[PDB]
RNA sequence: GAGU
């Protein structure tokens, strides 16, 4: 994850979309404060996103997932 | 004299056999200093015992083959070379191996003698393949330090020498390997600082730790004759 | 610049049929060399056409490749990028493995500004290379006569001879190529006959 | 409109092939 | 102010954030590579070796250019398609960029090739650990020829990995090399006395038999190996090193004759200049060949001079040789200027 | 005081540096023994001799 | 394969191609494909080298 | 000195005029670091004057490579001399030769990679030795002009600065020959005029905290470059025919 | 006569000497010429080379930082540099270095500011090179003008 | 900010005149004492806009309190000086 | 275990600056273990005096020319740093030097203090070429170990800042050269036994039979960490 | 003028 990229590139497949998966999850914990999966053992966002790749927690579909779950139940908060 | 002395850190014992220790932090050019003089003391002068002298009946030399034997003598011999023995009262021991059947020959095949452990008894010495085959050696284990070849054991000791003996590189000294890397440590002001990574492994007869803590025991008793 | 991949597969089955690369005499550019890590179009077999032996889209990967020279392969169909049906770009499939990754290409990658690097950079570097370092002139062209070395029957190609006086067979033919056929029969060696020569068979 | 950005560059294109 | 608590901070901040190396000429992709970046108080960006040639980059003073990437995009940009462990074949042929050069070649080329009989000719060791004990306790030279007991692992026709153990007739360098070798790769490998054009296969096969990560390891690996051994080696370069031929002064005072005798038969009338012209030409550039020849058997095969029943013939360790033939540096052609004859010169119109 | 690397010799084929460097030894070498006589002081007849 | 981009078109479409219009061949490819879905009049065209 | 020379080096420097050498041949009367008196031979002096040569030697001055020029005296006070020898070295001589860097104990053979490619392994020693060490001089300029709304002042009077910084320029405001300055320290006290400004409300308050209010010359005060550090050895002033001179000039 | 010097020095005709690891205190494998070599040190300080750069001034007309270490400068990003960026597919790092790291005014401070608050967001918009170039056309008198979406 | 596609034809006299804020009928540049711009010259403040931000020439009209107002002595709009480079 | 410790022989001091040390009898292999090790600490660690701090009346700075005199500030600076002194009791002495008149300045015409021995006397400092000139400094000297340059030195302490005090490199380091050679030892019957022969090359002063206690001192106190502390 |  940190040194070689290539399991992690493994998991998704395309180095392109693996980078924008990445950052998206990165900016969750940079600005959300978005809990970590994996212990960060003192590592800064962008690492702790490939780690949660590499194990294969974190997914373009599997975010777009908790994306839909959190704002439809807030959409049910309003009204 | 403003004497900065390192503190030992990290133990990281990755196996009983081999372990890995980070000092720090050392002064300028003492990660050398120490490294290296450690090291020489750990594989030359550490003590211990070693196989000899073997003589197999039957064997007139190491070079000929046995039948119902898979391996040849100096595969034999080889082996004999690894062989972890601890002796505790005598400094020389004659150990005795008789075995038969088809068998792979263990360490634990050898009579023990009541001060002598075998460290590893599963280690392998010979493969018996024919039945009927019976193999019968007298293993001589000496207590001494570094490695004494027998090539240097020919040429200085010349007294009795019959045919038979076969003569086996003695390998007295536990430690197995010894490796030291030297990486710059990192402190408030001092920047120049260094960090001693030793590497050690030994068979496990002496604990990596405590062959250390006996190697710098030696240097510092050299020191005594240079009063401070 | 503007060729990307844009698609995985443009589902053609067109290609370029390539051939063992023979310059000189030692074999500068092997089959397996040329068509490494190339989708295979066409489902290309071996000799007796009574069985498929390869499929159809199939990257070249190093095992397939040693498996062609065992069966000794003459020549192959391979998907190029010439030949994707694509339109504003070219597919994963005609392209084939990315050379620098060691797997098939990625869909999104700037294939053709790659291309450019690639025939550009030795051409500029060897521009300096043996210049700033360039200095003894070590010319070699001796060549008067070709020696072959493994047993076999002449075959001329694209060549028109006529015997003359000292009954030697002078070649009267510009493009004269000479090649090697072994026991079973397949080219070997292969050299450059100039206009005027003299064989000796 | 290719590499990192070959991905945001199709989410335009669909936004600008619907309206 | 430069206050003690802010690089502590700085030391935080760059920690896991890559940053992008360039060298100009930017030629091809591999001119921008990013790493992570190591602290160092001193003015100079220092670079690994392994990838000076992506660079073409040469330490005689080269400079390269930094920069940052920023946004979190930018950052995994750079650790993911731009980091040097990420980059290694060249994306121009199939072929690995990432090569050990020069005293790394040296030094693996010094540990693996072999000398008759040396320190401890025919003994026997039971792993290549007890090698590098006997060779470091100074019983052992480095081309000693022994047999040692070395356990390879060749992979299946499954995933699983089939480990094998033979005795297997190296030598003791070659030995101590395996100990650098990953566990998957053969023993035959390193079996050979190796060059720059071994190493690059051993690279290749590593690669595509373990991966990624394994082949970085065992590339840096080598590299360290590689220095230490070369410097261990104590190799150097003096005018003792250029061998001259006994016999220069003959083939030229003959080809000097021969040349003599082209310019008499052009006095006569009877050979054209042209014609003359090329056949001094040829003379000299035979003599040229023949000299060159004289000087390499001379210094190539020079060890005649061996041992342990009575004179045997052995390849040379003179350093010139060594250099030009594990391919650390140099060439024939070199040497020949060097020790032998330097040649026929091109004027600036092109003709000799 | 230095330590060179000898791979920049025989492909750059400036043999010049190694012949200085063999004379500036020489050089040194001379020089380091009329040092020895002149801490000796053995005396000028002697110094001139040699 | 750039430098094969451009086609000329010899002979009239069912669009407003007719002679000796050089257009890229991706989108006289395309507009066949429209062209063999409607029939009307097909573009007979020669591609050229660049 | 090079042990390993040609001859040409004697001739470089002597003909390069960078080094002192005698016009006649006598006894030196008087040497000096600053200068060097020759009284010349009766058969060379003339009948008319003294017949006393003094050469005045030129002393630490800054080259256009910012490198350092200075003569050294290479004779003994009462020393015969011929015309022609050299009286003094140049930057780069040794006793009329020519002398470039420095002659050292050099090994080939490869070191831990240290001198990988043409990289260069050195012992501190040589550091210490403090033989491969240079001088650089450099010169920094303070220009006091006329603007638009008035001349500017070379004061040490200037807006917002601490008197860690004043302690090192005197009254005039012009740094003492001798001061060790790093980057940031002010060289000369100058400042440029400056006209009516609305002030942020934020520097309205903070100016009715301190109460320190703007002056009318702004800040353009003369100070070492960011990162260059070093002593100042000399001070030059150029006043025009008129203007009012600081008590350092 | 090198040769004849050296034995006049006791020193061997090889001119190579027995040396020793200062580290271990072990000779080297074998002997290593040594001597005296004249050597140079040039002009080229790395006091006068290093140079590094975060934010600065920029250019007057195009925007962009201005160059060379004497007015503290960016270092130039050229056509060859930008190509590089393309093959990798890098796209994000090679528009940061068209915009908020150099013409892109709002981008740059705005980017600036979230650098500080940590978040690095990326918000670029227009550089204002282009924005330059759009007039210089139109001065021409050749209309060229942005249809919108 | 954010547009799709780019068109170049040819400027119509009509359209050069749509982009221009003033006509130029003088070669000043500026005057020689107070550098600021001249009446209907190269640089006029009076058609390209304020020299300064939310300042009008003679310095009737400054900042914000006044937005869009035009001066009626000096001619000049009390905008961002940023327009001199777009008028 | 066949412990067998070394005992200090011969101590042949040819120079008050060279000195051979036998020793022995050294177990085999030990001889270049200890030689090295206590090599490359004599050659560092070992600490020594050396000028500091330089103040000349009349000196602003380094680069100045003074009048009367042959040799450039820096040059006399030059010579200070080679100046042998050693300091019996304190750790830190000023020294002051005025001698006027046409002489080569030696050493010996500083101001000796009562526990402050000068090793060279006749080690030169400066040459006064005018009779009239006449020139006064005062040389401070403290104890210290190793290389402290004035760069290193100009950015750490400086509370006081005084106009005219130059601060130049001093190698507080006596050792200027060390080498161990191994010889046959030929004792009882043993014959692999041998001895180290240690020659030193030191400045002034520092005793070579106390270095080397010194230097094994700083050996045994490293070895603490490895033997106490596991 | 510095590395190609
Ligand atoms: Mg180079
Ligand atoms: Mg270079
Ligand atoms: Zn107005």
């Amino acid at each position: 994850a940190r040194v070689t990229v290539q399991d992690a590139v493994e998991k998704i497949g395309n180095r392109f979309d693996l980078v924008l998966v990445a950052a998206r999850r990165a900016r969750q914990m940079q600005v959300g404060g978005k809990d970590p999966l994996v212990p960060e053992e003192n590592d800064k966002t962008t690492v702790i996103a490939l780690r949660e790749i590499e194990e294969g927690l974190i997914n373009n579909q599997i975010l777009d997932v908790r994306e839909r779950q959190e704002q439809q139940e807030q959409e049910a908060a309003e009204l | 004299t403003e004497f900065l002395k390192p503190r030992l850190v990290d133990i990281e014992q990755v196996s009983s056999t081999h372990a890995k220790v980070t000092l720090e932090p050392l002064e300028r050019g003492f990660g050398h200093t120490l490294g290296n003089a450690l090291r020489r003391i750990l594989l030359s002068s550490m003590p211990g015992c070693a196989v000899t002298e073997v003589e197999i009946d039957g064997v007139l030399h190491e070079y000929s083959t046995k039948e119902g034997v898979q391996e040849d003598i100096l595969e034999i011999l080889l082996n004999l070379k690894g062989l972890a023995v601890r002796v505790q009262g005598k400094d020389e021991v004659i150990l005795t191996l008789n075995k038969s059947g088809i068998g792979p020959v263990t360490a634990a095949d050898i009579t023990h003698d009541g001060d002598v452990e075998i460290v590893k008894p599963q280690h392998v010495i010979c493969h018996l393949t024919d039945e009927n085959a019976s193999i019968s050696m007298r293993i001589k284990v000496q207590r001494g330090r570094g490695y004494v070849p027998a090539s240097t054991r020919i040429h200085s000791e010349e007294d009795e020498r019959p045919i038979g003996r076969l003569l086996v590189d003695a390998c007295y000294s536990p430690v197995e390997r010894i490796a030291y890397n030297v990486e710059a440590a990192r402190v408030e002001q001092r920047t120049d600082l260094d960090k001693l990574v030793i590497e050690m492994e030994t068979n496990g007869t002496i604990d990596p730790e405590e062959a250390i803590r006996r190697a710098a025991t030696i240097l510092a008793e050299q020191l005594e004759a240079f009063v401070d | 610049q503007d060729l990307v991949v844009t698609e995985d597969d443009c589902g053609t089955h067109e290609g370029i049929m390539m051939t063992p690369v023979i310059e000189g005499g030692d074999v500068k550019e092997p089959l397996r060399d040329r068509v490494l890590g190339r989708v295979t179009a066409e489902d290309v077999l071996k000799p007796g056409t009574a069985d498929i032996l390869v499929p159809r889209n199939t990257l070249l990967h190093e095992q397939w490749c040693d498996l062609l020279e065992e069966n000794s392969v003459d020549a192959v169909k391979v998907r190029s990028v010439v030949s994707c049906d694509t339109d504003f770009g070219v597919c994963a499939h005609c392209y084939g493995r990315d050379l620098a990754r060691g797997h098939i290409i990625n869909k999104g990658e700037a294939i053709g500004v790659i291309a450019a690097q690639s025939i550009g950079e030795p051409g500029t570097q060897l521009t300096m290379r043996t210049f700033h370092i360039g200095g003894a002139a070590s010319r070699a062209a001796a060549e008067s006569s070709i020696q072959v070395k493994n047993k076999g029957s002449i075959k001329l190609s694209n060549v028109k001879s006529v015997v003359n006086s000292s009954g030697k067979l002078v070649i009267t033919s510009r493009n004269t190529e000479l090649k090697l056929i072994d026991e079973f029969g397949r080219t070997k060696e292969s050299y450059k006959v100039p206009y005027g020569a003299v064989l000796a068979k | 409109p290719a590499g990192t950005g070959y991905a945001y560059h199709q989410d335009r294109m669909r936004r600008r092939a619907a309206g | 102010r430069e206050e003690a608590v802010v690089w502590d901070i700085l030391d935080e901040v760059i920690r896991e954030h890559p940053v992008l190396l360039n060298r100009a000429p930017t030629l091809h992709r591999l001119g921008i590579q990013a790493f992570e970046p190591v602290l160092i108080e001193g003015k100079a960006i220092q670079l690994h070796p392994l990838v000076c040639a992506a660079y073409n980059a040469d330490f005689d003073g080269d400079q390269m250019a930094v920069h940052v990437p920023l946004t979190l995009e930018a950052q995994l940009e750079a650790r993911a398609l731009m980091m040097s462990t990420n980059n290694i074949l060249s994306p121009a042929n199939g072929e690995p960029i990432i090569v050990p050069s020069q005293d790394v070649v040296l030094g693996l080329y010094y540990m693996t090739r072999d000398c008759v009989n040396a320190k401890g000719e025919g003994m026997v060791l039971t792993g290549p650990k007890e090698a590098e004990r006997l060779y470091r306790s100074g019983l052992a030279s480095l081309h000693a020829r022994v047999k040692v007991r070395i356990t390879e692992y060749e992979k299946d026709a499954n995933g699983e990995l089939v480990a094998k153990t033979s005795l297997k007739d190296t030598t003791v360098g070659r030995a101590i090399l395996w100990m650098i070798v990953p566990k998957g790769l053969p023993y035959s490998i390193v079996n050979q006395a190796l060059g720059k054009k071994a190493i690059s296969k051993m690279l290749n096969t590593c690669y595509r038999i373990l991966g990624l990560k394994p082949t970085v390891i065992f590339a840096d690996q080598i590299m360290y190996t590689g220095f230490a051994y070369a410097a261990r080696s104590g190799a150097s370069v003096g005018i003792d090193d250029m061998v001259i031929p006994e016999k220069k002064h003959e083939i030229i005072s003959e080809a000097e004759a021969e040349v003599a005798e082209i310019q008499e038969q052009f006095q006569s009338g009877l050979v054209t200049a042209g014609e003359r012209y090329n056949k001094v030409i040829d003379i000299w550039a035979a003599a040229n060949d023949r000299v060159s020849k004289a000087m390499m058997d001379n210094l190539q095969t020079e060890t005649v001079i061996n041992r342990d029943g009575q004179e045997e013939k052995q390849v040379s360790f003179n350093s010139i040789y060594m250099m030009a033939d594990s391919g650390a540096r140099g060439s024939a052609a070199q040497i020949r200027q060097l020790a032998g004859m330097r040649g026929l010169m091109a004027k600036p119109d092109g003709s000799i | 005081d230095i330590v060179l690397n000898p791979l920049g010799v025989p492909s750059r084929m400036n043999i010049g540096q190694i012949l200085e460097t063999h004379l500036g030894m020489a050089a040194k070498g001379i020089g380091d023994k009329i040092n020895a006589m002149l801490k000796q002081q053995q005396e000028v007849a002697k110094l001139r001799e040699f | 394969r750039q430098m094969l981009r451009k086609a000329t078109i010899v002979n009239a479409g069912s669009s407003d191609f007719l002679e000796g219009e050089q257009v890229e061949y991706s989108r006289v490819k395309i507009a066949n494909r429209e062209l063999e879905a409607n029939g009307k009049v097909g573009a007979t065209y020669s591609r050229d080298l660049l | 000195k090079p042990l390993v020379g040609t001859g040409m080096e004697r001739a470089v420097a002597v003909d390069s005029g960078v080094t002192a050498v005698a016009k006649r041949g006598g006894v030196v009367q008087y040497v000096d670091a600053s200068r060097i008196v020759i009284k010349v031979n009766e058969d060379e002096m003339y009948p008319g004057e003294a017949g006393i040569d003094i050469y005045n030697l030129t002393k630490y001055t800054r080259s256009n490579q910012n490198t350092c020029i200075n003569q050294m005296p290479c004779v003994s006070l009462g020393e015969p001399v011929e015309r022609g020898d050299v009286l003094a070295d140049g930057p780069s001589t040794d006793l009329g030769e020519l002398a470039l860097g420095q002659n050292m104990r050099v090994a080939f053979m490869p070191w831990n990679g240290y001198n990988f490619e043409d990289s260069i392994l050195v012992s501190e020693r040589v550091v210490q030795e403090d033989r491969f060490t240079t001088i650089h001089i450099q010169e920094l300029a303070c220009v006091s002009r006329d603007t638009k709304l008035g001349p500017e002042e070379i004061t040490a009077d200037i807006p917002n600065v601490g008197e860690a910084a004043l302690s090192k320029l005197d009254e005039s405001g012009i740094v003492y020959i001798g001061a060790e300055v790093t980057g940031g320290d002010i060289l000369v006290g100058k400042v440029t005029p400056k006209g009516e400004t609305q002030l942020t409300p934020e520097e309205k308050l903070l100016r009715a905290i301190f109460g320190e209010k703007a002056s009318d010359v702004k800040d353009s005060s003369l100070r070492v470059p960011n990162g260059v550090s070093g002593t100042v050895i000399d001070v030059q002033v150029f006043t025009r025919d008129g203007v009012e001179k600081d008590k350092r000039a | 006569e090198i040769k004849e010097l050296l034995k006049l020095g006791d020193l061997p005709t090889s001119g190579q000497i027995r040396l020793y690891d200062g580290r271990t205190g072990e000779q080297f494998e074998r002997p290593v010429t040594v001597g005296y070599m004249y050597m140079l040190k040039l002009n080229h300080l790395v006091d006068d080379k290093m140079h590094a750069r975060s934010t600065g001034s920029y250019s007057l007309v195009t925007q962009q930082p201005l160059g060379g270490k004497a007015q503290f400068g960016g270092q130039r990003f050229g056509e060859m540099e930008v190509w590089a960026l393309e093959a990798y597919g890098a796209a994000y790092t090679l528009q940061e270095m068209l915009t908020v790291k150099s013409d892109d005014v709002n981008g740059r401070t705005k980017m600036y500011k979230n650098i500080v608050d940590g978040n690095h967001q990326m918000e670029p918009g227009m550089p204002e090179s282009f924005n330059v170039l759009l007039k210089e056309i139109r001065s021409l008198g050749i209309n060229i003008e942005l249809e919108d979406e | 900010e954010e547009f799709d596609a780019i068109k170049i034809a040819l400027a119509s006299p009509d359209m050069i005149r749509s982009w221009s804020f003033g006509e130029v009928k003088k070669p000043e540049t500026i005057n020689y004492r107070t550098f600021k711009p001249e009446r209907d010259g190269l640089f006029c403040a009076r058609i390209f806009g304020p020299v300064k931000d939310y300042e009008c020439l003679c310095g009737k009209y400054k900042r914000l309190k006044h937005r869009g107002v035009i001066c009626e002595k000096c001619g000049v709009e009390v905008t961002q000086t940023k327009v001199r480079r777009e008028r």
